[PDB]
Order: structure tokens, then sequence, then C-alpha cells
């Protein structure tokens, strides 16, 4: 394995922690960024964020924020790459990649926290989890078959990472709107014929959703039925219709 | 929104070969090719970003190339996907 590859790998996956961030930054800066193979390798190593311990993922976002002062193109390519990986992960959707896909979602959330992406990128991604390859009547599909509940884990992962910053102003409204759509998505999954008395919907997924939502919105109404969740969506879409002027 | 991605291209397609398929190319600021950078091996695909100058040219471009079938050496089909990039910042 070539020397610069082992060097980059060592800096990002071994040396980098909360206490060495300034030293790793200094070293990354002096890399031969004019060598295209080396620049490509660093980008590729950062997109492959699963190699990094979960609790040090945020250190890679922080390192990238220092680095884009001198090498801005690198940061753009990493963000573009992580978002491509989140999309490809839904197309592939094999359980052996679960840990890697979660690491990518957490990394995107930390990229928002260290100001590498704006909130629009986060909301685009959250809606993609509830709509991409999802039939609009809530029937199962190729990418979202019945016992696949991983979209719910992905959503909760992003919300747990950066959701606390969407509590004032316009981002507050945007999160409130997304949660109305999320609660319907959850009731579509819960309403599938596979779930019975003998084969119940997993209680652990239920608790994941309620813990996430109650942390962000202590007074939120958790819907107790599919009907209630559809009505919330209908009331919200009546508001939209008024704003868009399709009728009035 | 001016930054457009064309993705799920064959993993051994090159920027130049892609250009031969796309021409005549509309006016653009930026046009770069990416591949071999996923965390989900062996699911390998290639892709590109283009930043268009006018808005009407974007609608034309995806009418033409969304679903356009590229081939690799062995004759496997690769329908491309054309959408706005999820991150709009240009390099």
């Amino acid at each position: 394995r070539p020397p610069l590859q082992e060097y980059v790998r060592k800096l990002l996956y071994k040396d980098l922690s909360k206490v060495t961030t300034e030293k790793v930054l200094r070293q990354m800066r002096k890399l031969p960024w004019q060598d295209q193979e080396v620049k490509d390798y660093v980008i590729c190593c950062m997109i492959n964020i699963w190699n990094v311990k979960y609790n040090s993922i945020h250190c890679v976002a922080n390192l990238l924020a220092g680095l884009v002062l001198y090498q801005e193109d690198v940061g753009i390519h990493v963000v573009d790459g992580v978002l491509e990986d989140i999309r490809l992960g839904m197309e592939v959707n094999q359980p052996k990649f679960n840990q890697r896909r979660i690491s990518s979602a957490k990394f995107l959330g930390e990229l928002y926290n260290y100001r590498m992406v704006e909130s629009a990128v986060i909301f685009r991604t959250l809606y993609s989890f509830t709509s991409f390859g999802v039939n609009p009547d809530g029937s199962p599909s190729s990418l979202d078959p019945p016992e696949h509940l991983f979209r719910i884990r992905l959503v909760c992962t992003i919300l747990d990472t950066c959701g606390q910053y969407f509590d004032r102003g316009s981002s507050k409204r945007k999160l409130d709107c997304f949660l109305v759509y999320f609660q319907r998505y959850v009731w579509w999954k819960k309403s599938l014929e596979v779930w019975t008395k003998d084969h119940p919907f997993p209680i652990d997924i239920d608790y994941m959703i309620s813990d996430t939502l109650e942390l962000l919105r202590p007074k939120i109404k958790l819907c107790n039925s599919l009907e209630e969740s559809i009505r919330q969506v209908q009331d919200l879409e009546r508001e939209f219709l008024i704003k868009l002027g399709l009728v009035n | 929104l001016s930054k457009v991605v064309i993705r799920r291209l064959p993993p051994t397609l090159t920027k130049e070969q892609l250009q031969e398929h796309l021409q005549p190319m509309p006016e653009h600021d930026y046009f770069e090719f990416f591949s071999n950078d996923t965390s989900l091996y062996p699911h390998m695909y290639a892709r590109a970003y283009i930043n268009f100058k006018n808005q009407e040219d974007i609608i034309l471009f995806r009418d033409r190339f969304d679903g356009y079938v590229f081939l690799d050496n062995k004759g496997q089909e690769y329908p491309a996907i054309v959408e706005f990039a999820p991150f709009q910042k240009a390099a």
C-alpha cells in the first residue's frame, strides 16, 4: 500500500480525536494537494466515514471546516460524495451496510453542525428518507418492502444529531412540517398486513420515534392511529393550498 | 438551482466518453466526472455535475438524458438518472 495512502488513513482513522484535532489539521494542510491522486484519496477516505469511531465522526466535520479555508474544493466534493452515498444506500438497501449508512447520516448531521452545509441540505435528505421509492398510498415497494423499517432509523439518526438547532424561526416551521409527514409515514408502516397479534410491530422502533420526537418537541401530539396522522397531513395541505392560490 | 447531477453511469465510463454522448453541450460554468468513491463496494457507479447558465436548458437536458441507456464493455445496461444535485455549491 503506497506511503501517502497509509499516511492519510493513519491521520483520519487512527490519530484523529477531540484532543489531536489541531495537529491533524496542520498535517493535512501540508499534503501535496496538487497531486490529484492524493486529493482524490483523502476525499474518498472522508466519504468512507464508517472507518471512524462513531463518537469521533464530529472531529472529521470539524477538521473539514478548518481545511476548507485552504482547500475549499475538497469540502464540496466530500459533501457531494456523502449525499450520493446516502441515496445509493437506499437503492442497495442490504442489511450488511446498516452500520455504514448510519455513519453516513450522522456525518451529514455533523456537517450541518460545523457549518459545511445549510439546513436545506438536511431537510432535502429527511424528506428523501420518507418519500424516495415510497408509494404515495403507503403500499410496499421494491426499495421499501414491508418489514424494512430502516428509514425510521435514518430519520431518527439525523434528528438526534442536529435536530436541536431547528427550534426557532423558519427552521422551526420546517421541522414541524416534516414531522407531520414523518408520523404518516410511520402509520403507513404500522398499518401493513404483516403486523398482527402473533407478529407485532417492533416496540423498540416505537420507542425510538417517541424518544426522538419528545426530545425535540416536549408538547408534541404523537398520533395514535393512521386516521389521525392522515388528518394532520390534510389540515397541513389545506394551509399550503391557500398559500399557493390554486383555488382562491 | 443550476447544479445538475447525472448519476448511476457505468463504473468504467470516462469523462471524455460521457462528453461524446452529451454533445452538443449547453452553456456551462462547470463539468466534472467522479467515480470509485463510494462506501458501498461492490456497488460501483460513476457520475457528473454540470452547472448550467440558463434555466430553460436544464429542462431540455433531462428530457434528453434522463433514462438514456449507457453501456459498459460487456453490454450491461445502465439507465442514467438526471436530477438537481442535493448540494448546490459549485467547485
